[PDB]
């Protein structure tokens, strides 16, 4: 499919929108930790 | 009632939550009983009436409370009415990195594995850009092997975005950012849970690598393509009248 797949590559390399790829669908954001304290500067 | 649990268990975003609750709604039920306490939009009528029975009940954690201009004026009336590597050395916290790998959904543990590396080791360093980079490219490659997998695509996307967020041209010091950290991260056993979990083993199954290293021929090197593929491919020309 040399010829034909890297036109295929191509072409598909730019319809896809950057901003709208969902990597998890049923992720909970990240918070931010309560304690300081935890996070010791060994 | 709804909107005050959600925002009283907004705060992660056993009697601390029924106390809690109580405590806002007694609260919020003194702030507007008298004519002395108005001017006041719901918007935000339910954050330091949480600080403050945090601070009331038995015990109170400054941080990731208050986390606001009218903040403090408010808790005074209520209270009285009662490219990016090469620069050197840059500072970073929690939320900062937090944010960074946050930006791909990734858990938490991870992120917290992160930070615990960095506060640890983050004492002789030139540029935390790349020990942080390299963490969480190294995350995603063992996290997201299935979807890889299934579409090549994501390898370029993925490098992509991770190259437009540290604004750089050049690929190459990416490339590095996740080799070096990859070999010096190489023997923590939290990382070999990590691989055990995740199964990626350089993108690639135990019960397969170990026949394809051992010197064997039986080695699944999967040019032909699974029976089911076919199975669900042939509907698509099972239409091919239209």
């Amino acid at each position: 499919l040399k010829q034909i797949i890297m036109n295929n590559l191509k072409e598909y390399k730019d319809s896809t929108s950057p901003g709208k790829l969902t990597l998890s669908r049923n992720f909970t954001p990240t918070p931010v930790p309560k304690n300081k304290k935890l996070y010791q500067t060994s | 009632q709804h909107c005050v649990a959600e925002v009283l268990r907004l705060d992660p975003q056993s009697g601390y939550l029924k106390k809690l609750t109580n405590a806002t709604s007694i609260l919020y039920n003194t702030s507007l009983n008298k004519v002395m306490l108005k001017q006041d939009e719901e918007v935000a009528r339910c954050h330091i009436c949480a600080y403050i029975a945090s601070q009331k009940m038995n015990e109170k954690h400054m941080p990731d409370l208050c986390y606001p201009k009218k903040a403090k004026h408010l808790m005074n009336l209520f209270r009285q009415s009662l490219s990016l590597l090469v620069k050197k050395y840059c500072k970073m916290t929690t939320e900062e990195i937090i944010r960074l790998c946050n930006d791909f959904e990734l858990p938490r543990e991870v992120a917290y594995k992160i930070v615990d590396e960095y506060n640890i080791n983050a004492s002789r360093l030139v540029c935390p850009w790349q020990l942080v980079c390299g963490l969480v490219l190294n995350c995603t490659f063992i996290v997201f092997n299935e979807r890889r997998r299934k579409d090549p695509r994501i390898d370029h996307f993925i490098v992509s975005k991770m190259c437009s967020l540290m604004l750089t041209s050049k690929v190459d010091d990416v490339i590095e950012c996740v080799k070096l950290v990859k070999e010096l991260i190489i023997g923590e056993k939290w990382f070999r849970d990590l691989q055990i979990r995740y199964d990626d083993f350089d993108g690639i199954r135990y019960d397969e690598i170990i026949f394809r290293k051992l010197g064997s021929m039986l080695q699944t090197t999967n040019i032909l393509v699974t029976d089911d593929q076919y199975n669900i491919w042939k509907k698509r020309i099972e239409m091919d009248l239209a």
